[PDB]
């Protein structure tokens, strides 16, 4: 729900190098 | 042809159609895999019933059976590789655990040869084709070399090839760029053969998009840029489509239709998306080696550039370029933020953008009028606005923007029934 929403951009990042951007400006 | 179950399978299409449980086509090979799993392998018949004559005397499938079976098939071909149940459903043991290998190597066997005639005879079906490509993530990809079948492997990108150029449908190029990146595993031996089929299809369509462009600056000379870019953004998120100039003509393409207001919602909207690839893929390479300080600059620049081309596509009249506007504005604020340097980078001081008071007033003044306002539609768009405000819940939480505004003006709104509850309440929790 909201967890998968506050985890992940807005627009979707289908490569895993990309979507390490927004991940590691989280926890 | 050969498999008996022919029968059985055309069957158990039916008996899932006419029980009107659509969405639970995962669900039901996974209700019936623990008696029924060794029809459901049988793939040599699927292929079968999709490919071959029904022969004189029967009666030919329907358009929609044969899309049923497609769904139905790679189901089991989840199944049989994953081994565990689908998402909705949720180790194993020495038998299982064998089985699991000789199901990779059968389906894989199988569908090296089969699945380009299968995207041939369909390559007009978008719903089909898009189930199709769901197949090779589930391949060993080195049986494509220790088999010697490279003489396939072409084939298959060759009926790759033939599906994007004739197919403008936003999920079929999505599952184009992924499938691309799968036979682009870099695990060992087709890492290279690949490689030359993927610069050959960019190359086409590089061309084809520049050229086209010059065009435009008619009614179909604004499809023939349209369809060209929408293309090149897709392949654009997954490969790193850097070493062609694929920002210039995507620049272009907005200076000009925020100057004149003449381009098009959806031309605009595919401009500002490949854009947003384009950067995010010099940001991967900067990051990872060992940089000069003239390149953190000129990526500097090119940042700096699109946030103030996103900013007034903020006022344009097209609401869905409004609404792609502001969750890049979200996602590039979030990636360059304070948090960028954290992990010993501390060489990207300049990189940093944090937004000034004007921006974080408009991106605060676009939730006003897009997410809080007065049936297959009511629930597309209910997600469409929760994504919305999700993405400026990121910015508040993490400091990006001043909260005291934004956190007031979330309590004066919480009259929308859950529609927001839940998204509300976690961002006021986290002050």
């Amino acid at each position: 729900g909201v967890e998968k929403l506050f985890s992940l951009p807005a627009q979707p990042l289908w490569n895993n190098r990309l979507l390490k951007l927004f991940t590691r400006c989280l926890t | 042809s050969m498999s008996p179950n022919g029968n059985l399978i055309r069957m158990l299409v039916l008996f899932f159609l006419e029980s009107e449980l659509h969405e639970h086509a995962a669900y039901l090979v996974d209700s019936l895999w623990e008696s029924s799993q060794e029809l459901l392998k049988d793939w040599e018949c699927m292929t079968e019933l999709l490919l071959e004559e029904p022969v004189q005397g029967e009666e030919a499938m329907s358009d929609r059976q044969e899309s049923a079976l497609i769904e139905l098939m790679v189901c089991t071909i989840r199944q049989a590789a994953e081994a565990h149940p689908p998402v909705g459903r949720g180790v194993l043991t020495a038998k299982e655990r064998k089985t699991q290998i000789d199901d990779r190597n059968k389906l894989t066997e199988h569908f090296i040869i089969t699945l380009p005639m299968l995207l041939s005879k369909y390559s007009a079906d978008a719903e089909k084709v898009a189930n199709l490509l769901q197949i090779p993530q589930y391949f060993d990809l080195e049986i494509y070399s220790t088999g010697r079948m490279e003489k396939h492997l072409d084939a298959l990108l060759k009926q790759i090839k033939f599906v994007v150029e004739k197919h403008v449908e936003s999920d079929v190029l999505e599952a184009c760029s992924k499938t691309y990146s799968i036979l682009c595993s870099e695990e060992y031996t087709i890492q290279n053969r690949v490689d030359i089929a993927r610069s050959q299809l960019i190359d086409e369509f590089v061309d084809r998009f520049n050229h086209s462009v010059e065009d435009l600056l008619d009614d179909d000379d604004i499809y023939n840029v349209l369809s060209t870019l929408k293309r090149l953004t897709s392949f654009h998120n997954a490969h790193d489509l850097t070493k062609w100039d694929l920002f210039g003509n995507c620049y272009r393409l907005l200076k000009t239709g925020i100057e004149h207001g003449a381009m098009p919602e959806q031309i605009v909207v595919q401009a500002l998306q490949c854009s947003h690839y384009s950067i995010l893929w010099q940001l991967v390479k900067i990051t990872d080696g060992s940089p000069s300080k003239e390149d953190l600059l000129v990526l500097r620049k090119t940042v700096k550039s699109f946030l103030a081309v996103c900013q007034q596509c903020l006022s344009n009249v097209n609401t869905p370029v409004k609404e792609q506007a502001f969750m890049l504005l979200c996602d590039l604020l979030m990636i360059f933020s304070h948090q960028l340097m954290t992990g010993g980078r501390e060489g990207l001081q300049p990189l940093v953008f944090n937004p000034d008071t004007g921006l974080q007033s408009e991106l605060l003044s676009f939730v006003m009028d897009h997410v809080f306002i007065d049936e297959a539609n009511k629930i597309e768009a209910l997600h469409k606005r929760r994504n919305l405000l999700a993405a400026f819940s990121k910015l508040i939480i993490y400091d990006i923007v001043d909260m005291h505004a934004a956190a007031d003006i979330f309590k004066h709104y919480m009259k929308y029934y859950n529609d927001y509850g839940d998204i509300i309440k976690e961002t006021l929790s986290k002050t």
